[PDB]
């Protein structure tokens, strides 16, 4: 779908053209309009339908890459006697500048937070930083060795290395993913998906989604 | 070129058992070549120099980091630049190479855009890894080599030596990367 | 916001004035925040989890 | 212009081995160069100066902060000014520049509106920011380098150097933001 | 005016090293200069008196507060008044004032109706920030001089020292707002 | 660090419940079903 900046409104009121901007078969095209080929098989072309207000009559147009194929006045008319464009639509949000978002713009920010705190939990809650204590015993096997020794099960581990886990600030965590895990639900999850009878969705539940 | 016999004369002033200005004689600068030899290939058989891979392959192979190569009979070839994906790197600090061949070994080390050689370490050839510090590697090896005449290092320059063996058993000079907030 | 910053970061302090001020400062207290770190001796991983 | 045989003799009579006024001799002053040497070199290989990030062109590349170059045939060039969108600023305290060829290292440090230049340090030749102070960094040389002598550092000046190497490493000066309440 | 060896008699005398009524000689009224330098330089550079702000400006530029001005080639104003909406007060008490040109460092700072020049200390200028105490300010220079002799300061005289050095890391002399009860 | 776990896999054996175990297997009288578990598989 194809419309024109410079248009306010969420009905396509104010638009001044419109139109269809498809991909066909190039076999289906120079065939049903007289083209000859090649202007193989399963070629690809780009014709695109535009309805343009270009005075108080309303233009039909299809064109593709070079050269028009059919232009004239659109046969459709309206509820005045005029004629007009068959092409309506509508979007559900607008934005100062003129954005036209839907519905999962929103629960996007409150669902990188779930799939990130999830993620840190699992990177903190297997690994061991590990710290030098006594620079005589250690320094002495290696470094990055030994801290892979201490985050496995069935590991040896050098004198002098001290395993000081981070297994703390991760109840910070768990009470920072559960706000997260309950506002998604607030304000997405309503559609009467939520489990009272009848009353808690027939006049609270089908309101927001009004 | 920072020679062998530089770290040896610096090891012995330092322990102040020769004077300041006078060179060791030959029974004394000849002890200490045994034992410089084997701090070095105690550093590669198992020690800072990082875990190795083992690998047994009689071809025209060359080596890759840190990787023990035993072969028989063959052209192993140590690398000059390395090439993933047409990121055309030097390799990284402090990684080691061994080639073990029926009886010599022959080690290797990258420090500082430079293979350095530590093997057969004769009193004329350069010492690895000694232009990171020269006062630092002549403090690690007077620390346990003075032990044999009476003296013994003081305190001040004792933890020296043991910052420039921490310095090499750490790697963390090469920049990486910061916490990430996933 | 000001939590999510607040339970990742452990300030560090420094301890012991001879094995610490050798490595370097910003450098070790964000060895301190990531789980995979090493850590030079002499430094203290003072967190503000209060 | 602080020559470098200025820190050797203002370090030796710190210790009290060399009286006040007179000057050290030929084998005292050429000692102490190869440590004064050492420890200027061991802080760029990996010490208080920061990490380093590795690169590898052959080309006229121009240098960044902190950033270890380690081309073979280059024009590799200091930058002066910065020009961070019309942000023409000077590069900030104590950043370094390692240039690598073959075999010749030139490590380089921005100290108070001038880059230092802190290799192949000879007896003529400035020191690398003791600018900032001068008898702090005689007591740093001083603490390790007079136990090859008989004495030792007092207590209430050892504790001067340790402020001295404290203070560059952690580059407090500048002044960075305040606590935000976000 | 207290001259530079004012505080250098002062501060020998303390540590009773030079009889009472008698001066220094000229080797000893000129090592203590060196250092007398030394303590003031290393408070503009990082310590006490404060961070810095970064600024590079080849312009007619007046200075700010704090600010270590790196221009080239400039005419830079130490400023005496400040006028912020008509409330034309003098700068605060102990802020300084750095300017940097190629190779000369001209720090300044203000302490009581008054900028002090606190550079090229030579034995006959007036010792900067030394009118809020005399003999505050000679012992901390002789806690740490007196060590070079034998001697060394006694502990009811070295706390006094250490008060002068927190009077003016902390500027608590200005009177500030009282709590809110918001 | 394995109370950590215990409380990471108890928050995935309730996800995996809730996403895709809705189709009348939960076990209210037929409101909690009829009007609350049908039009989640619509």
């Amino acid at each position: 779908f194809f419309h024109d900046p410079r248009s306010r409104e969420l009905d396509f009121s104010d638009a001044r053209f419109k139109g269809v901007a498809k991909w066909r078969f190039a076999d289906e095209v120079g065939m049903e309009y007289g083209i000859k080929g090649e202007i193989s098989k399963l070629r690809r072309v780009f014709v695109v339908e535009m309805y343009v207000r270009w005075n108080g009559v309303w233009i039909r147009a299809l064109f593709w890459g070079r050269g028009i194929l059919e232009m004239s006045v659109s046969a459709y008319l309206d509820r005045n006697g005029k004629p007009t464009c068959p092409i309506e639509a509508r979007s559900c949000y607008i934005d100062r500048e003129n954005r036209r978002y839907g519905e999962v713009r929103d629960l996007r920010s409150p669902q990188d937070a779930i799939n990130k705190r999830e993620s840190k939990l699992l990177h903190m809650l297997n690994n061991r930083q590990a710290i030098a204590t006594n620079p005589e015993y250690a320094y002495n096997s290696d470094a990055e060795m030994v801290r892979k020794e201490m985050s496995k099960p069935d590991g040896i581990i050098p004198p002098g290395w001290q395993p000081a886990s981070m297994t703390d600030l991760a109840n910070g965590q768990f009470a920072l993913l559960s706000s997260a895990r309950e506002f998604i639900q607030r304000i997405g999850q309503n559609p009467s998906v939520l489990a009272r009878a009848q009353l808690a969705r027939q006049q609270a539940g089908m309101v927001d989604s009004a | 070129m920072i020679t062998c016999r530089d770290i040896i004369t610096l090891g012995l002033q330092q322990a102040r058992v020769v004077p300041l200005g006078r060179e060791p004689k030959a029974k004394e600068a000849d002890a200490g070549l045994t034992v410089l030899q084997s701090i070095y290939d105690s550093m590669f058989a198992d020690g800072p120099l990082g875990p190795f891979t083992e690998v047994y392959a009689t071809s025209a192979y060359t080596a890759q980091e840190n990787e023990r190569i035993v072969t028989n009979g063959a052209a192993i070839t140590i690398p000059q630049t390395i090439t993933e994906g047409n990121e055309t790197r030097k390799p990284y600090d402090l990684t080691a190479i061994i080639v073990i061949n029926g009886a010599a070994q022959e080690n290797h080390v990258f420090s500082l855009g430079r293979w350095q050689t530590a093997h057969d370490l004769t009193l004329n050839s350069e010492a690895p890894l000694a232009e990171r510090d020269k006062a630092g590697l002549a403090a690690l090896f007077a620390m346990e080599f003075a032990e044999m005449f009476g003296a013994e290092l003081p305190p001040r320059t004792t933890a020296r030596g043991f910052r420039f063996k921490g310095a090499i058993s750490q790697k963390l000079a090469t920049k990486r990367d910061d916490p990430v907030y996933y």
